[PDB]
């Protein structure tokens, strides 16, 4: 149901410092 | 160097 | 983790530390996939060559942690195990094929800002994301070199072509394994190292914004050696056993 959505990041629309590196490779 | 955990959990 | 950096607070709320009671020490990483279930590598619990065979009373699960050694009062939650399930076909005699184990917690952990389960991939998610060149993320409190860090470390690593994985080792690779790491000529580096065993290799789906656990830190030869790669348990390929165990046991 709510898996994989982080309280301090996705739920607040905040990105961590390197997850864009991940998405840029997809 | 681990800190002592609360005895209860042991 | 070799050549990673300090994690941000709440960045991997599924990271679990497997902690030995006596002597009190970090055994392995692990991941929280529901309020009652933890996933790790089977070699974290059973590996007869080195006489390792831990049962439920030997261990504690510590969830919500950031600091490796401190008891994070009011943040972390410690749990005892009810039952350990190792894949009946885990191959500790040869190449650690099917390196995977589930741990049933004694009581549900309550989620919080620092404690939250990762998703397990379905076929479509695995098919879209587990492609050569795509990066995933490994986290852990393990060795920084082939000292130990004060806080959780994190590194982003590219999945590698199965030919290249196969040509880097003499150990037999199976379809239940994938390898990841930078090539010796890519400039960037990084790897899991001792104490990171059992921890999560995760990827963020660009379709629905969720983090999925694609692998488990399983084996390698050394840490961050050139021309060598980290090998991970392929979680989707073993998902039918996972589902079978959770709905046959709670
Ligand atoms: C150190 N090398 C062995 C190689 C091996 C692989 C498969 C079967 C037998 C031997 C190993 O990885 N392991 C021997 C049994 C357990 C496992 C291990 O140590 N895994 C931990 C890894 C953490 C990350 C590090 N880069 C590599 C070792």
């Amino acid at each position: 149901a709510d898996c994989g959505l982080r309280p301090l990041f996705e739920k607040k629309s905040l990105e961590d410092k390197t997850e864009r590196e991940l998405l840029e490779s997809y | 160097d681990f800190e002592e955990i609360p005895e209860e959990y042991l | 983790i070799v050549e990673g950096s300090d994690a941000e607070i709440g960045m991997s709320p599924w990271q679990v530390m497997l902690f030995r009671k006596s002597p009190q020490e970090l055994l392995c990483g692990a991941s929280l996939i529901s309020d009652r279930w933890v996933l790790t590598a089977a070699h974290c619990l059973l590996y007869p060559p080195w006489d390792k065979n831990f049962t439920e009373n030997d261990l504690l699960v510590r969830i919500g942690k950031h600091s490796r050694t401190r008891y994070e009062r009011n943040i972390e939650k410690i749990s005892m195990l009810e039952k350990i399930y190792i894949h009946p076909r885990y191959n500790w005699r040869e190449n650690l094929d099917r390196d995977i184990a589930l741990m049933k917690l004694k009581k549900p952990v309550a989620f919080s800002d620092y404690i939250h389960p990762v998703c397990l991939p379905d076929r479509e998610t695995a098919a879209s994301l587990l492609q050569a060149g795509y990066k995933g993320r490994v986290t852990g409190w393990g060795n920084l070199k082939e000292g130990q860090p004060s806080v959780l470390q994190v590194v982003n690593l590219p999945i590698v072509e199965r030919p290249v994985c196969k040509d880097s080792t003499r150990i037999r690779i199976t379809d239940n394994m994938f390898c990841a790491g930078y090539k010796p000529d890519e400039g960037k580096r990084g790897d899991a190292c001792e104490g990171d065993s059992g921890g999560p290799f995760v990827m963020k789906s660009p379709f629905n914004n969720r983090w999925y656990q694609m692998g488990i830190v399983s084996w390698g030869e050394g840490c961050d050696r050139d021309g060598k790669y980290g090998f991970y348990t392929h979680v989707f390929r073993l998902k039918k056993w996972i589902q079978k165990v959770i709905d046959q046991f709670g």
